[PDB]
């Protein structure tokens, strides 16, 4: 994809790291994970002789990383599991879940009474009417937002780390200081209240409650005030720290033009770099929401295909529904193989590739160096 | 209240929006009339240097 | 309520505002549309002068942001449980009319004219200030429609 | 309501003033993107030449002044209560010198690449240039001095 | 444009970039220069675009011939693919393109009385695109009026068949010479037919004034071969000179009206695009500069038909510069070296 | 035109002009008009279908978009395997953006609930039906017009690769300079829509 | 709501303030376009037949106001409350009149060009091109020799 | 029969499912027809990739399923009588997720073909030419969610 | 007569069943027809393809058979006296199978076109375009099993 | 005047059997216009091998058949003591029919030119051809057996 | 008046009558002409067979 310069702090580790469990957590679950490392499992099984036989289109690169798929599918069985998705199932054995009203009726509005306590991850008070993902996905919104935000701010600490690192104060620190400032001052005052809805509870609390992203639209026509006045003395800060973020990237820029009149040449790249950071910080923020967007139409995929699967054969017959199971797992075969780890697979690949590059890679490599790509002895055969 | 009842048979407003449909019909059936057959390719030049 | 007051004056304006910045934003996108063309083609034998032809395509934007303006403006004077004056409800889609064409036009002209206005300037690279000042007619069109637009809503009632 | 000024009379009344300017940057578009399409076809052949060869691309500016003057200067010929006969005649006004407009940049540019072309090869021409741009001009202003009458008397037959 | 030529030409366009692109460097040039000797040739002839495959033809004395049929050669191969993957409007762009190069032939058909070329050397010296499964040529004569009837129902010609039945033989390079005219008048009368009829925007000019030029220069040619002795019918001429040009037609009829010296200099006087008719300096090569950098003067649309008309006309150019250059140096010549009809 | 399509096309296009004038001198053109219907519907009409088609239009622009680029992409590459990760960049562009409309649509249609059957045309949801469609269209066709410019211009820059691969940065703003409307758009469309209110 | 001086009676005057100069102005417009475009070509080729090839656009230019006339001489007479009669023969003269100057507009057009074309080769040509270029422009008198008569019988009862 | 409780959800209920199977079939006609044609076009010159090019094929095969799901939801859902709430809103998400299909259609069929004409010459990224391939995809796939959480919305809860 | 017993329910019955038939007929000839002239292309110069090339006539008519099942089983639930109910649904029900068999027909017509006149050169293909051959029927059957369904439903859900 | 058995039900009827004979025509026609010119172009060098192109245009009189005997069926039902159930089967039957029949004709006519450009050198192809044929016309059967029940079994007992 | 026995009921036969004639008449012209169009090109050099190409 690229590679960096001289004394470069390379984001290998993030890579390694971090890309395997989006791609797992993307659709993780139980089968998918488990059957994926079986199959590598196999694979390295004979990695002792199948390395000689040679390999097919995609299999040729797949040499390029085996254990990898192991790391994924356990990713993928872990964060299904959290997730209480077994082939979009969950089990109740938990048995902290959430308590219900005693005379629950169906077909009336049923709260889950506030007395459950299951912290871990999520319960299985989720497999009622549609209200359940109705607002679970409501919430997931700031899931992929805030830990995208916490991965690309730790990314973005690495520039200074290498610009200082070579003792760089002639203009660097005063591009990268506006950039941290208006990244921040501005990124804070929302994420505070991303999770200020866990510090507050509006159960019962009689004191008006936000919508999820309420606060935005006074930010920009003489903000002062949250519409709900969320907190009191935040409605301070929340004019009080815009002022001096905004005015860091004139303070960025300016530094040039007195230099011995304006440079032309550096201000072409500085002028686009301005602005276009200034656009591809929000870009890199509503990057992240296919996590959410592609998991959850994966679980529907999941769901619809175990209705139309499963209990087709509920039926208790001995003589004739011999063989309508058979070739009702037949088809569950034929789909669990390929409709549900190929598409899948490729999809999670391709973001978490591409929200890796567009987003760390965009201000990593801004110096690149030359492939030293070593040569000596080597060996070889004949063949035509 | 409408226009003219005579144009309502008990369906006043089940098809007043149905044509949208068509011109979506219509609009990517331009496109399906439209194709490539690159024959050139399906057949072999009789002599190399031709191709 | 009066005729002058029906329940629908909002919806005058929400449809003024609507098509006020989508045929900007039209405008826009064949600008920067046919921006591109000439630009990829002098590259293979002048990546020198590449950056002195950055102004027409940059420049054009300011159709797009004030023809938002205008959409922006309109609003802020409705309010979700309000309809209000009939004639105000025509005035904003009759100022964003008029600008949503005086956009795509300016668009239109700019886009024809930078394209192809530097193809043999490449020849010539000395007639730069010639070939920008040539702009100075064409940018400033799309300017008037808000600059009355303003006025016209600060009028009628 | 009434039907001196019915429901779709102030439609007209807000209406009218719309169309005006918008043809007018139409043709100013055509006609000034056909003039520079000219203009750096030979330019390069002695240049510093353009504000001496400088009339088509400017020409227009002032036609779009017409649809511009109209569609501000009709904010004294607007009423929340003005006869339908009022609205028809203001929607002729904000549409016909539009029109007009429109029409003199059908021609009134397409011209110029035509024309200027000759100025470094047969600048004897200095006659034969204006010609047809002025022949072009002279129709344009007959829209918005018919214009101005309704505009002015719009100020009658309204209720 | 978007939507103008937008359809299927997209790796079309990009790969004729590619290949306009990829014309012959000046440091190729330079390096022929450096090349005083065949075998230097030869050497240098792996570095170029038409090289790595263009050398071992030969030992020695290269014979530029077989070097520039190989070095068109994979113009051919990829001109035919570019008509491979086409849409209908430039199948049929490829179509008139390719029924030109025929014209050639069919006068390779109709010129020898009874000499029966080797069909091999037919496509050796004429595009063999054009041509295809074997027609009469060694089998039989390939007599002047005879075989017209014969070709007329084994090719199709209609269109470039604009009065070419007449008298041929006659033993005569006149009737060789004005039928290879009418079908030129022909074949240009279609093709800026296609122009006019099917053609996007802005190539629109810079093929109709193109095709005019060429036009032009055809009927300079023609008429100039006709000054010394071919004083003919004028309406003869017309029939001649491309009727389709209609660039200064006022001259291109004074030519037509007047067969003399002042004829040709009066009508190339009232033309107001260039003035004479003979340079020294093989004339038909400053003609093919001409027609070539008119053709480029349009590289900077990125979707247009103009592309490849330039860009085939550049690569044949570098072939004919090959064999400059290549003869230049058989020739015992140092002077020449530098001179060439190359501006890519 | 000369094709019975557009000839076709012109044809009824002063029919329902003749018969308003013909009613009119009869009596019934006068008792022609819209606000019948514009209060004869429900604003069911306005939300429950208002949010579908703003998604699908800009889903297709993107498609467009990548249509362009997906062409160039390998006619670059074909020839020189220098620019394929150079190739694979700005696609991403197109990619994105059209998922703007499913932001609003979904957000939005969330705060989808009963019409209440009083009230069904008053300024609680009608108005609330109108804002529907005319965000919803209004994001979604600037997201489709986005995806069409940026595809285009996507492929004029992936066709002026091949003759160097310095030029990419020096010509990197086209791109830049379109994506900005494709949030401007969002964000005021989302300001409009917020600022009302839902079917209540 | 008056069968002899209606309120839709000022519908036939409204847009007819603008109905002659609608049609007048296109006619000018094409035949401006086109026997006033490739001119450049003939001025260059010899720029001696310059000013008698002044006539078509000096004929276009005569005509364009033919139709204004009458709609601002009206205007006159301009109100919302008058004859449906006058009303229906005013607009009938208007169109009629403006969509006559029109087809003025397109045959002198269309005839101008051919003739200076033809004239580049002779210079006696105009004997013969303007001796038909005259018949061009008569339309616009065949429309108002009626029209003005009309527009009186519209004013022949004022109201 | 009223806005409450009308009586027509057979006609949307079923047109919408209609219109998704048809705009499967069209989508996968088209994307096969041209598919079959480029790849046995190209075999021939190189069979190695005889069948190492069929992934498109699949991808089209894809997208023929989601009309039969939504189709079996409604067919679940769809009455004659229900709230008007569940009355109307299920052919947008029909049409969207069709439309959605079709786009996607053109996309693969064009850009995978042109990968396809590649493929003989330049295997340079045989095995990575795919990725123009893989793009498309999430193109359907985005309005399945969106149309499936209204399909939810109109199945369980009426209100 | 109410609307759950209109007289205009068959209306929209039996002019469905009719057209059911009509679009899917239509693709299928419309192939057959254009896929003649491949066929033809060179059975003169290589008739060693004289019984293979019999598959793109059969793939037309099987959509054809498709038309005609799903009309005769539909033939038996119409009348005079029906709910509306059944030509609401029948609006699409028809219409469905009709057109995606005349789409699935558009398209098999072509590829065999192109398979065919790739053949004569390399026999080498046989498998490779027979492979898309069998392929397409899929959205025949797709229709099939979708319109079983849907009126089947619908007529279990006719008001009578 | 009720809508359940009107008077003017059977008006669907009698286009039926305008139809029924209409596009049969028009389909035998053109088939049988394509069989004409292709025999030209083919017999004019075998003129003594016609006698193995005389069924082709039999089976375009068979096709007119149909169309004949389902009006000689059809002349019975058309009746004014009708029900508008009635009317509308009759009037799907014929037009299916019909449209068949175009189809039909289409398929036949492209197939049978095809088969008679081999005829002129092939002596044993004869049988390559018939092939085509005979499962391009079945599906005019198909047609002829569903409209068959279709109205017969629909045209009786429906008050 | 009654839609069973209404004042315009004749127009419509009175025009379908016409509908029939003037359908072939269009018909005829279009064919014979295109015939004979044919026929002169080929009688130009055959007056040997033109009443038997009648």
């Amino acid at each position: 994809y690229g590679i960096a310069q001289y004394r470069e702090i390379n984001a290998g580790l993030p890579t390694i790291v971090t890309f395997p469990f989006m791609f797992a957590i993307m659709f993780g679950d139980m089968g998918h994970g488990f059957l994926m490392t079986l199959a590598a499992l196999s694979l390295v099984l004979n990695e002792k002789k199948i390395n000689k036989m040679k390999r097919g289109e995609i299999f040729d690169m797949a040499f390029t990383g085996r254990y990898i798929i192991l790391l994924m599918g356990v990713f993928s069985m872990y964060t299904g599991f959290l997730y209480n998705d077994i082939f979009s199932k969950t089990m109740t054995i938990f048995k902290s879940g959430w308590k219900w009203p005693d005379h629950w009726k169906k077909g009336e509005s049923i709260t889950a009474t506030s007395v459950g306590t299951y912290p871990i991850g999520l319960d299985w008070a989720w497999h009622g009417t549609e209200n359940a993902l109705l607002f679970s996905n409501s919430y997931k919104m700031k899931l992929s937002i805030l830990m995208g935000f916490i991965h690309m701010t730790y990314s973005y600490f690495f520039s200074l780390a290498n610009h200082l690192y070579f003792n760089s104060m002639i203009d660097i620190i005063g591009n990268f200081i506006p950039g941290l400032l208006f990244m921040q001052g501005i990124f804070g005052y929302l994420s505070v209240c991303i999770v200020y809805k866990w510090a507050v509870d509006w159960v019962k609390d009689g004191k008006p409650a936000p919508g999820l992203l309420n606060m935005l639209i006074n930010m920009f026509l003489s903000p002062g005030t949250i519409d709900d006045e969320l907190y009191p003395h935040q409605a301070k800060v929340q004019v009080f720290l815009l002022l001096m973020a905004l005015v860091c990237i004139p303070w960025l820029l300016l530094v040039k033009p007195l230099h011995f009149e304006d440079f032309g040449d550096i201000m072409i790249h500085q002028v686009i770099h301005t602005i276009e950071f200034c656009l591809n910080c929000v870009s890199h923020t509503a990057s992240y929401l296919r996590l959410w967007a592609l998991s959850l139409a994966h679980a529907q995929l999941s769901s619809v295909l175990w209705t139309m699967t499963i209990q087709i054969a509920f039926g208790f017959r001995g003589f004739v529904g011999v063989f309508m199971t058979v070739a009702l797992f037949a088809m569950w075969f034929a789909l669990t193989c390929a409709v549900l780890v190929l598409m899948e697979g490729t999809s999670a690949m391709l973001h978490s590739l591409r929200l890796h590059w567009v987003e760390s890679m965009s201000k990593f490599f801004v110096g690149e160096g030359l492939p030293y790509e070593p040569f000596a002895f080597e060996y070889k055969d004949m063949e035509v | 209240d409408i226009l003219s009842s005579i144009w309502t048979e008990g369906l006043l407003m089940c098809l007043i929006v149905s044509a949208l449909l068509l011109f979506i019909l219509i609009v990517a059936l331009s496109w399906i009339s439209n194709l490539d057959i690159t024959y050139g390719a399906l057949e072999k030049s009789t002599n190399p240097i031709k191709k | 309520s009066n005729i002058y007051a029906p329940l629908y004056a909002p919806f005058f304006g929400f449809a003024g505002c609507a098509a006020a910045m989508v045929l900007s934003c039209l405008g826009a996108a064949i600008g920067t549309a046919k921006s591109g063309i000439g630009i990829a083609g002098i590259g293979t034998f002048k990546p020198e002068l590449i950056m002195k032809s950055l102004i027409p395509v940059v420049m054009s934007g300011i159709l797009a942001i004030y023809g938002l303006v205008v959409a922006v403006l309109i609003a802020g004077n409705l309010s979700p449980t309000e309809d209000y004056t009939l004639f105000n409800g025509f005035m904003h889609l009759s100022c964003g009319l008029c600008v949503g064409f005086a956009c795509l036009s300016s668009g239109y002209a700019i886009g024809m004219v930078g394209d192809v206005g530097v193809r043999k300037y490449m020849h010539q690279p000395r007639l730069f200030v010639g070939i920008v000042l040539i702009l100075i007619f064409s940018e400033v069109l799309g300017l008037y429609g808000m600059i009355v637009a303003l006025i016209l809503n600060t009028r009628g009632s | 309501m009434t039907e001196l000024c019915p429901v779709y009379a102030p439609f007209f009344g807000a209406i009218g003033c719309a169309s005006a300017i918008i043809f007018t940057s139409l043709g100013a578009a055509y006609g000034t993107a056909k003039s520079g399409v000219g203009i750096c076809a030979t330019c390069v052949l002695r240049p510093d030449l353009l504000f001496k060869n400088i009339v088509p691309v400017i020409m227009a500016g002032i036609i779009a002044i017409y649809g511009l003057v109209v569609s501000v200067l009709v904010c004294y010929s607007l009423g929340q209560k003005q006869a339908l006969y009022t609205g028809f005649i203001q929607l002729g006004a904000g549409l016909s010198v539009g029109l007009s407009g429109l029409a003199a940049g059908f021609a009134i540019g397409i011209v110029g690449d035509a024309g200027v072309r000759g100025s470094s090869q047969q600048p004897r021409l200095f006659v034969g240039m204006i010609l047809i741009l002025i022949f072009a001009e002279v129709l344009g202003l007959y829209g918005l001095i018919v214009a101005l009458l309704l505009n002015s008397r719009a100020t009658q037959d309204v209720v | 444009e978007g939507v103008y030529f937008n359809i299927d030409n997209g790796f079309i366009e990009g790969v004729v970039r590619g290949y306009r692109n990829g014309l012959l460097s000046n440091n190729q040039y330079i390096n022929l220069t450096q090349c005083d000797t065949l075998e230097d040739l030869k050497l240098q002839l792996s570095s170029t675009d038409y090289g790595n495959f263009l050398s071992s033809v030969s030992s020695e004395s290269l014979t530029t011939s077989l070097i520039q049929e190989y070095a068109s050669s994979k113009l051919y191969h990829e001109f035919n693919y570019i008509r491979d993957q086409s849409s209908g409007s430039t199948r049929k762009f490829m179509d008139y393109i390719t029924y030109g190069y025929m014209i050639d032939n069919v006068a390779l058909m109709i010129t020898g009385t009874i000499h029966d070329r080797d069909k091999g050397e037919i496509l050796q010296r004429c595009h063999p695109l054009g041509w295809f499964d074997t027609l009469p040529t060694l089998s039989v004569a390939t007599d002047l009026e005879s075989l017209y009837e014969t070709v007329l129902v084994d090719t199709p010609l209609a269109p470039y068949f604009k009065n070419c039945f007449d008298t041929a033989e006659e033993l005569d390079d006149m009737n060789i010479e004005i039928i290879r005219n009418k079908l030129y008048k022909a074949y240009l009368e279609d093709f800026y037919n296609f122009v006019t009829e099917e053609i996007p925007e802005p190539a629109k000019e810079c093929m109709q004034t193109l095709l005019g030029f060429e036009a032009d220069r055809r009927s300079i040619n023609i008429a100039l071969n006709s000054l010394q002795s071919s004083d003919i019918d004028p309406d003869l001429k017309s029939d001649l000179l491309p009727n389709i040009g209609k660039l200064y037609p006022l001259a291109t009829f004074h030519l037509a009206q007047a067969q003399d010296f002042e004829g040709v200099r009066a009508a190339l006087a009232n033309v107001y695009e260039y003035r004479g008719f003979l340079e020294t300096g093989n004339l038909e090569d400053h003609f093919y500069q001409l027609e070539m950098e008119l053709c480029r003067d349009a590289f900077t649309q990125q979707f247009a038909i103009s592309t490849v008309w330039a860009w085939m006309k550049s690569k044949e150019q570098e072939v004919r510069n090959i064999t400059w250059i290549a003869e230049c140096i058989a020739q015992n010549q140092r002077e020449r070296i530098n001179n060439y009809i190359s501006v890519y | 035109k000369f094709s019975f399509s557009h000839f076709l096309y012109y044809l009824v296009l002063i029919v329902v002009i003749v018969y308003g004038l013909y009613k009119l001198f009869t009596g019934h053109g006068s008792d022609i008009n819209f606000g019948k219907f514009l209060l004869r519907t429900s604003p069911y009409m306005w939300a429950n279908l208002g949010i579908a088609l703003c998604v699908g239009l800009s889903v297709v622009g993107a498609a467009w978009g990548i249509f362009i680029t997906g062409s160039s992409m390998i006619g670059a590459g074909v020839r020189a395997p220098r620019i394929t990760t150079k190739n694979l960049i700005s696609i991403i562009f197109c990619e994105v953006v059209a998922i703007y409309g499913l932001i609003i649509a979904i957000v939005f249609s969330s705060k989808l609930t009963v019409a209440t059957a009083e009230n069904m045309y008053s300024k609680s949801n009608l108005y609330t039906g109108y804002s529907l469609f005319w965000a919803g269209i209004t994001v979604g066709a600037s997201n489709l017009i986005c995806g069409i410019a940026v595809g285009i211009t996507g492929a004029t820059a992936a066709i002026s690769d091949a003759a160097d691969s310095a030029l990419f940065v020096k010509i990197l703003v086209i791109e830049i300079f379109g994506s900005i409307l494709g949030l401007l758009g969002l964000i005021v469309g989302l300001l409009m829509a917020g600022k009302a209110s839902e079917f209540q």
